[PDB]
């Protein structure tokens, strides 16, 4: 249909937007990781919690590096 | 459905036919003025009586007004009452109030009186002057030129959002150039006989040249050049070969007036006579 | 999906290995994320918003926090998200610089004053 | 819309674009959809096509309908036969941009009528020239030399692709004087 | 899967009037500016309208088909001399179809005087009317495998007319002997100076070899 | 509306924004959605398209009494100062086309920087026509004012300026 493509461009526009925010803070994380923790938070998870492993894996993809 | 819908999709007649334009878009003020407008009106209680409106889209004015500008007519907008296009009072696109519109396109009207009028001088032309057809001619080769913009817009409707600001600004260096042949031919229709009608249309050239000695000045350039090339060829002519030929009386020289020969004019005449004089021995 | 996998297409987003290389990390991933999918707090989105703003006054890069400003209206603009609180929290939380105290200022709504 | 266009402008009538002499080329302005913003382009177009019609058609009347033998000089003659054969040389860069057009509609169906207008129109102004100088020659049956007289005083002119296309066919024309001549002398 | 979707780009075609997010979805194409499927039904239907207004006379069948290198390859039948299916003894294809036509059935008419291998000189005339037909036989199918439409017809132009010539040198009375040997030089005085100056000189060439042996 | 307004900016008004010759775009018309206090702020908006409304008929009249090649000079430099102030006015639909949720405010601190370009330049601009300033003493007159004390108005009469003097290059060639 045409509402079926206008929401697919509708959260494009905001994804874009939290892209800008994303950058203008300058962490790390890109846009195919950011394509996952959208997606978890919309099933609801504690913030805090994937913060630690976020938090774990950038130092540990260091140390394996 | 099935030839229908062919239709459907592919005539954009609701303004070229009786029928009701509808776009279905967003509603609501930023794009509902007119309606607004209109609901304004009624709720002061005018008592009734609207304006005329029947409301067309809003790219559909700007594929009207390339077609007005490139040189072609039949055009429902821009209604013509002799030949000259008058801006339509009984259209409005979604906007505008109504009489913002009433201004706009009447400037773009009072750009196409000027485009027509041209088409109209090189329509008169094929139904030789030496000098009015010979700038016809140049006219012409300018104007194929300024057709060539409006036809590449013209396609990428089809290919960016189409509206009136973007498309003013766009044709600038075009509705500047038009301005300067409002005051070129004025001169070339105050007009008696075929050599005084051109070397006054030929010396507005002449001064014109001097005066901004930009882009104007390379548009009175190339009248310029293509305005002389017969008298270069008929100076030529009785140069050489010797025997005058100037019948109707066309060629300037008779054995206003233009300088361009005037400091050596004294040597031309006594340089053809004489050549004339060798062939007799 | 599902919410198990996904974890674990984070793992193999984060680290640069696949998911048939590495299964300790997800072994701690299920035992970090386990028993803490919602939120423990209550959400405050107007003071995220402003601890990003407190965050870049923070930093002396005040043009960007102004500009956040503007982006905040476009989210709620557009509206496609129930969850404005989770990913800027997230985002704040996994903050860098692009080169003090909060003992003292405000934190999320606990829920210790009532039965959870 | 597309191949019967150029089936008109070559100079094979339509059934779209109905052959007449009365009023020209015309368009069958019966259909309502046809928009009148085209209608004008069409009009421009159909000029075109109806003074290549009237081109072929002198050229196929009096060249190869006989073995060169009314006994009439504007209407017969070999200088009027060459005059013919000088005439479809000239037709020939129609002939190239016809068959360009129709390579990029090929190419892409969705070019614009104001392309085609605005392509060849560069021939808009020399078909008008011509017309009246095969008109003279034709009326007041004119004989031999004279022809050469008719073509000459016109290739003479104030625009350059009419004063090149006539002095091609004053050449050819002398031709055939030069045939006689090179034998009489 | 929903985040795999989402990487696309969104359409352009802005609108005015819609401000509520306007990515674009077409205000209409142009008529012509559709083509190449407009076309053909754009002709079907003037023909619908055209047989409406008569009564089903002007009915003809299959409008549409052939198309264009059916049709091509068709008339390149026809160019061999073979009739077509709808020769026995889209609508403006007529008219450009009967001048490549009208060449094909007075090709066949100058083989059909090719049947021989009564004049002497007559004969050897016949054996150089096959010189040329060879050409014309040869010529189709190394210059135009399938090629566009209007190419053949302006192609075989230059070629056709000196075909039709031919056809109105021969009869289909027709003399035969030193009475054509004559008919051949009053041609050549007839006509000296157009395309068919080498033909006819080449026709008379071999039409007094044998006359010259006497 | 959001395009009403952005041509009573430019040239063309319609009758929300009614024209009067001294000085116009006067506004009576009554909307809930627009506040009662927000006629003051399209008052204070509309001093700016006052301004570019007289600048276009002075250059629609060049381009005796006054007259020369200057006028068709320091006419084109005020060409080129208008030219971000039509680039911005272009930029402006783009992003109301996007978002509905932008205001009358957007336009006014956007385009906030012309309240000082637009009337100290105006001000030469009646000042040439009400002398005789149609010589070659038209750079003085604007040479003083090129100095500023405000930054819009000291960088966009240099830019009228210098074409100025490019006459002055044209002459004292010819003589030299």
């Amino acid at each position: 249909a045409a509402a079926a493509a206008a929401n697919l461009n509708a959260v494009r526009e905001t994804m874009d937007v939290l892209l800008e925010i994303s950058r203008i803070l300058n962490t790390g994380l890109d846009m195919e990781t950011l394509s996952i923790c959208v997606r978890l938070c919309e099933q609801g998870i504690n913030p805090e919690a994937l913060s630690s492993v976020i938090k774990e894996l950038r130092k540990a993809t260091e140390a394996l590096k | 459905p099935d030839d229908r819908s062919w239709l459907e999709h592919h005539v954009v007649h609701q303004y070229w036919t009786a029928r009701p334009s509808q776009f279905p878009h967003s509603l609501h003020l930023h794009s509902n003025l007119a309606a607004v407008w209109d609901q304004h009106l009624y709720s002061s209680d005018p008592l009734y009586v609207p304006d005329d409106r029947v409301l067309v889209t809003e790219t559909q004015v700007i594929r009207e007004t390339l077609w007005l500008l490139s040189g072609v007519k039949k055009l429902f907008i821009f209604q013509l009452i002799d030949g000259k296009v008058t801006v339509r009072n009984n259209i409005i696109v979604t906007h505008l109030t109504h009489s913002c519109l009433r201004s706009v396109l009447e400037q773009i009207a009072a750009y196409g009186q000027v485009v027509f009028r041209l088409q109209e001088f090189i329509d008169e032309v094929m139904g030789p002057f030496r000098t009015y057809q010979a700038f016809m001619w140049a006219l012409y080769k300018y104007f194929i030129s300024f057709k060539e913009e409006l036809a590449e817009i013209e396609k990428c409707i089809i290919n960016t959002t189409i509206t009136l600001a973007i498309v003013v600004d766009k044709l600038a260096p075009r509705l500047s150039q038009l301005k300067v042949l409002h005051k070129v031919f004025s001169t070339g229709v105050a007009e008696t006989r075929n050599v005084v009608r051109a070397s006054h249309l030929l010396n507005t050239l002449y001064k014109a040249i001097l005066e901004y000695d930009e882009q104007t000045v390379s548009l009175l350039f190339s009248l310029w050049v293509e305005t002389v090339r017969p008298y270069l060829q008929t100076v030529d002519e009785w140069i050489v070969h010797g025997h005058l030929w100037d019948g109707a009386r066309e060629f300037i020289i008779q054995r206003t007036m233009v300088s361009f020969l005037k400091p050596v004019l004294k040597q031309i005449i006594m340089a053809g006579k004489s050549m004339q004089l060798l062939k007799n021995l | 999906k599902s919410p198990n996998v996904l974890l674990q297409n984070l793992c193999c987003r984060i680290l640069g290995r696949s998911e048939a290389d590495v299964a300790q990390q997800f072994q701690y991933a299920v035992r970090v994320i386990g028993s803490n999918f919602a939120p423990t707090v209550e959400r405050d989105e107007f003071l995220v918003a402003e601890k990003i703003k407190k965050e870049l006054i923070r930093q002396r890069r005040e043009a960007d926090a102004a500009l956040f400003s503007e982006l905040h209206r476009k989210l709620h603009s557009q509206g496609v998200l129930k969850n404005k609180w989770s990913i800027l929290y997230l985002l704040l939380s996994l903050s860098e610089d692009p080169r003090s105290y909060a003992t003292l200022f405000a934190q999320a709504l606990p829920r210790d004053a009532h039965s959870t | 819309m597309i191949h019967e266009l150029l089936l008109a402008l070559s100079g094979y009538p339509g059934s779209i674009f109905t052959w007449n002499k009365r009023s020209g080329l015309q368009v069958s302005q019966d259909f309502p959809f046809l928009h009148p913003s085209e209608t004008s382009v069409l009009n421009r177009l159909c000029r075109l096509g109806t003074d290549y019609i009237r081109f072929t058609e002198f050229i196929e009347q009096y060249t190869g309908h006989v073995q060169q033998q009314q006994g009439q000089g504007g209407l017969h003659g070999i200088y009027l036969r060459a005059f013919c054969t000088g005439l479809d040389s000239v037709l020939q860069p129609y002939r190239q941009a016809l068959l360009d057009l129709e390579q990029e509609f090929l190419g892409d169906p969705h070019l614009s009528i104001s392309h085609v207008n605005y392509f060849l129109d560069q021939f808009q102004l020399l078909f008008p020239s011509v017309m009246v100088v095969v008109e003279q020659i034709k009326s007041q049956k004119i004989h031999g030399c004279q022809i050469l007289e008719t073509v000459y005083k016109h290739s003479c002119g104030g625009l350059p692709p009419v004063r090149s296309a006539l002095e091609k066919i004053l050449a050819v024309c002398h031709g055939v004087m030069y045939k006689q001549l090179s034998a009489w002398m | 899967l929903w985040e795999a979707a989402l990487t696309y780009e969104a359409s352009k075609r802005r609108c005015w009037e819609r401000v509520g997010c306007p990515p674009g979805h077409r205000e209409e194409p142009y008529l012509t500016e559709a083509g190449r499927d407009a076309f053909d039904k754009f002709c079907r239907l003037h023909q619908g309208e055209l047989q409406l207004l008569a009564g089903g006379v002007l009915q003809a069948p299959q409008p549409v088909l052939v198309k264009e290198c059916e049709l091509v390859k068709d008339v390149l039948n026809v160019l061999i001399g073979v009739v077509s299916a709808t020769f026995s003894l889209p609508e403006s294809i007529s008219s450009l179809l009967s001048e490549v036509a009208e060449y094909g059935t007075c090709y066949t008419r100058l083989s059909h005087f090719s049947l021989q291998p009564k004049g002497l000189v007559f004969q050897a005339f016949t054996s150089g009317l096959r010189r040329y037909l060879q050409y014309y036989r040869a010529c189709v199918l190394s210059t135009p495998p399938t090629l566009s439409l209007l190419t053949i017809g302006f192609l075989f132009k230059k070629l056709g007319r000196q075909l039709r010539y031919l056809a109105e040198l021969c009869g289909v009375a027709f003399p035969t002997g030193v009475k054509l040997l004559s008919y051949l030089y009053q041609e050549a005085l007839h006509n000296c100076s157009n395309e068919h100056y080498p033909v006819l000189l080449s026709l008379l060439k071999t039409s007094c070899e044998p006359y010259t042996r006497f």
